[PDB]
């Protein structure tokens, strides 16, 4: 159906060199409601991807089912962090571009 | 008797013996890489394993941990390979079965020992995890197969050989350092210009025992390898080879004499000269050849024994005692690692009292001793007595008061 | 289960030595129910029939050095990913998701 | 575990009412239900040191079903 | 695909539901406004494209051949806290772990033994530890009777109360049964866990939040 892809890239070896694998392996996007926030605008779904060094970047999808893929994988038991992040997102750590599709 | 079912059980036992060794190799593949590296110096036709995988103790991807233990696993693998070939050689050379199964069918018992026992007795006795060996090699130890100086096929004991060489020389001018240098020759050096004569009665009696001990140490070091095949190859190489060749001295005889030409060297054995030497010194020459082959096989072990002897000679007394203690701790270890005083006077606490019912437990003061009779482990004491916890059982502090229990009067 | 195991081995030997076990159940029952697929013993009966067929195929000998090579071949032929998933589940809970900074919208 | 930590009650089911319930179901040799230096009240959540480990298990199993001071009493092995 | 999802028809009955579908073999109406009718044959099971929105006691009942309107027995008890319903705890009593206690809980919900959880109350409820009820004799956890008598032994403790909606046989296990809303591994070895509510876990959480300050009683219950 309809899909929304946000490609967020990190710095080109600028601030990531400052480093002992402290939860480096990956950014994940969670679908958070806007009814509770640090909260003037509500009734909105945001695919927010938060990293350890990098701050959270959110893509606002007003659809309730915006690329909500169900049964995409062939019975893969990888819970990771979130179901939508495990199904419709990628963690390109080599090009520092964690995409949230 | 069911011969086809026995052959099927023998094939299942052979598959289980292969799988139990596969599980042991997946648990620690360093022993297989070490055995392949040891057999590469003996048989050249066999293919070698990967060097990086043998260094990291891995088979395909998973690196296994480091595992006395290698010698015990090699002995258990040799016992499993002896059991597998015996079960292979045992098997190398319907309606009536179903009707006889109904006889004595009213049996309240469990029968699940058909094929699981062959895997259970060969899986690498122990309750959960106490020994890396199987049930067939649970009593196997390297102490009855190796000395304290060797430390589970890691070194060699040359001090007894040095003392035997000094006794054969009948003097005290032979030190520890000279024997390892003199025994380094044993291809034609030890037959013509050795440290001792080739036909001496004092030297050869110690030399045959030293060659037998070196062959036994080599068999203990390569018990996982094909010892019979290595002995057959060493006999076939000596039968094929004329091995000692010179530019002018041509071929010598192990007689201790050379020949002018190869035509004379072949005809010398048919005369009366070399035939008496071959009839009276075949065992001494065979022992010298076996000692040279064992020294060539375990020349790294001989160099390790020489380095340990040099370290013990150049160390101090405390350093040598610490090295002997470390060698003994390595040899004798398992394969797999795992208030005032007026209170003390005027309270009865100056005299201590023990109660036999509570495991003869001693308490200070008479108050705690008479307070044993209402306790927890002392109540287990009356439970061991069999008398119930009553006032009459409380009134006695000894074990013999249980004969006047509730099952005494009524 | 010794009588049942012996009857199943006899039925497997009669099958692998393919109509005797079917003829015996038709001629006579509850004792010849091991050939049916409703019970859970059908896979064990098929494995025993395959073992009997492999025994009767070589009826030769095995001359397996070679046994150690076969053991190494059977040895040669998850946790890091589970630890990374646990670390990601800890990090997603420890990172504040309420600080949403909008860069794009869809 | 010689003591059964019995709690799930209120101040009405105190250390003494726990001793009364011990005299009912399974006896307590001692009571460890101490309080603070400012309050000084038995909350009832205390280690009733029973007659034995089996007596503490009997407090944990049989005596941990009372509605002690309105709340369901629960004793655990300690 | 022979079962229907007929909704829009509590005043209906099984005879009134099966009179329009008659050759219906199974007709089990749920406690909500839903029912499922299943025919044994193939030509008679196509009632969704043949008699949809049929009049059932002056009310249209649309029939769709699906499972949208909705082994281990499931004790489906509408556990009501006070005079209002706290949710329909459809506690799937684990017959694979403890079959005797699971059958006791299913029979206590179905009320086929004359007494059970249909109408009884839970008078031993703790916050996220246990909620014990099902005793229809003394109504405090000190009465109750199992199928073997007043007191019966636990079947098996293979299951554990590792989450919300996990049901255990409370005590030695008679008619007393305990629902757990959290981890209860300290009470393991004495109470045999015999359930896991995949449905009605929110009802078990509401019963644990209400527990007793309120009369938490399942007046309506069944299998
Ligand atoms: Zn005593």
């Amino acid at each position: 159906r309809p899909g929304y892809k946000v490609t967020k890239q990190r710095d080109s070896e600028m601030g990531q060199q400052s480093d002992y694998p402290e939860i480096a392996e990956m950014p994940r996007h969670r679908f958070m409601s806007a009814y509770e926030q640090r909260p003037p605008d509500r009734r909105w779904q945001y695919l927010l991807m938060a990293a350890e060094p990098y701050e959270t970047i959110a893509f606002k999808v007003p659809s309730r089912e915006i690329d909500k893929a169900e049964g995409k994988f062939w019975t893969h038991w990888n819970r990771e962090t979130k179901q939508f992040f495990l199904q419709f997102h990628f963690k390109m750590e080599k090009p520092p571009a964690p995409p949230s599709l | 008797e069911t011969i086809l079912e026995q052959q099927r059980r023998y094939h299942e036992e052979k598959e289980r013996l292969m799988d139990v060794m596969a599980k042991e190799m997946l648990t620690k593949k360093s022993t297989l890489r070490d055995q392949i590296n040891s057999d590469h110096r003996t048989r050249a036709m066999q293919d070698r394993y990967m060097e990086v995988s043998g260094n990291l103790r891995d088979l395909y991807d998973d690196k296994d941990g480091l595992r006395a233990e290698f010698y015990n696993r090699l002995k258990q693998i040799k016992e499993f390979h002896r059991k597998h070939p015996n079960e292979i050689c045992v098997p190398m050379s319907l309606k009536a079965r179903e009707n006889p199964s109904e006889e004595a069918q009213n049996l309240v018992e469990f029968t699940d020992e058909e094929g699981y026992g062959r895997y259970l007795d060969l899986h690498d006795y122990i309750n959960l995890k106490a020994s890396e060996k199987l049930d067939y090699i649970t009593y196997l130890s390297i102490f009855d197969q190796l000395f304290d100086i060797p430390k589970e096929r890691k070194n060699a004991e040359y001090k007894r050989y040095l003392e035997m060489l000094l006794e054969y020389l009948q003097d005290y001018t032979d030190r520890v350092k000279p024997l390892q240098d003199q025994n380094e020759l044993f291809f034609e050096k030890k037959w013509e210009n050795g440290t001792f004569p080739g036909w001496p009665k004092e030297t050869s009696s110690a030399l045959t025992h030293a060659g037998a001990h070196l062959d036994l140490s080599a068999f203990s070091s390569w018990e996982e390898l094909a010892s019979l095949g290595l002995d057959r190859l060493k006999s076939a190489l000596l039968a094929l080879g004329g091995t000692l060749e010179e530019r002018a001295q041509r071929l010598f005889s192990t007689k201790s004499l050379e020949s002018l030409d190869t035509s004379l060297f072949a005809k010398n054995p048919k005369s009366k000269g070399t035939k008496r030497d071959t009839e009276r010194n075949k065992d001494i020459a065979f022992l010298e050849a076996q000692i040279y082959e064992y020294v060539e096989i375990l020349g790294e072990q001989r160099h390790l024994t020489h380095e340990n002897v040099q370290r013990k000679q150049a160390r101090t007394g405390e350093e040598r005692e610490e090295e002997e203690e470390e060698q003994i701790s390595e040899s004798e270890s398992e394969d797999e690692e795992n208030i005032p005083y007026w209170l003390y006077k005027l309270h009865g606490l100056n005299i201590n009292y023990n109660c036999e019912i509570c495991g003869n437990y001693t308490y200070r003061g008479p108050k705690a001793f008479q307070r044993h009779f209402a306790e927890w482990r002392h109540a287990h004491g009356m439970r061991c007595l069999g008398i119930p916890n009553t006032a009459h059982f409380a009134n006695v502090t000894q074990i013999e008061d249980a004969v006047s229990l509730w099952a005494k009067l009524k | 289960s010794a009588f049942d195991l012996d009857v199943v081995k006899l039925t497997a030997q009669f099958v692998a030595r393919r109509q005797f076990l079917t003829q015996l159940m038709q001629k006579e029952n509850y004792q010849f129910d091991f050939l049916r697929p409703q019970h859970s013993l059908f896979n064990y009966f098929t494995k025993l029939v395959e073992q009997y067929t492999k025994i009767l195929i070589p009826p030769s000998k095995l001359k397996k050095r070679e046994v150690l090579d076969q053991v190494c071949y059977r040895v040669e032929w998850r946790k890091k990913e589970e630890e990374e998933k646990e670390k990601e589940r800890v990090a997603y809970a420890q990172i504040d998701w309420h600080d949403f900074v909008v860069v794009e919208t869809v | 575990d010689a003591t059964v930590y019995v709690g799930g009650l209120d101040e009405k089911v105190s250390e003494p009412l726990l001793w009364e319930l011990f005299l009912q179901a399974g006896p307590v040799v001692n009571t460890h239900m101490p309080k603070d230096r400012v309050t000084g009240q038995h909350q009832g959540y205390g280690f009733v040191e029973f007659l034995s480990e089996e007596d503490a298990d009997y407090a944990i199993k049989i005596m941990n079903m009372i509605k002690l001071y309105g709340k369901p009493i629960r004793v655990n092995k300690a | 695909k022979r079962v229907l999802y007929v909704g829009g028809l509590e005043e209906v009955d099984d005879k009134v539901l099966h009179a329009a579908f008659i050759g219906d073999i199974t007709d089990i109406q749920i406690p909500l406004d839903y029912e499922t009718e299943k025919h044994r044959g193939f030509a008679f099971v196509e009632f969704e494209l043949a008699e949809d929105a049929a009049a059932a006691i002056d009310n249209m009942n649309e029939s769709e051949l699906f499972g949208r309107t909705i082994s281990n027995p499931q004790v489906y008890m509408d556990i009501k806290i006070g005079n209002k319903p706290a949710g329909r705890i459809q506690m799937l009593l684990r017959s694979d772990v403890v079959p005797m206690t699971a059958e006791n809980f299913r029979c206590l919900c179905t009320h086929e033994k004359g007494f059970g959880f249909k109408g009884s109350s839970f008078h031993r409820i703790i916050p996220q530890f246990m909620c014990q009820g099902g005793d229809f004799t003394n109504h405090n956890g000190t009465g109750g009777k199992s199928i073997y008598g007043k007191k019966f032994d636990d079947e098996n403790f293979i299951l554990k109360h590792t989450g919300p909606g996990l049901l255990s046989m409370a005590n030695t296990n008679g008619s007393q049964f305990f629902l757990t809303c959290d981890k209860t591994d300290w009470l393991d070895g004495k109470h045999v866990v015999f359930g896991e509510v995949t449905e009605g876990l929110d009802v078990l959480r509401q019963i644990e939040a209400q527990g007793p300050k309120q009369k938490v009683i399942i007046a309506d219950c069944g299998e």
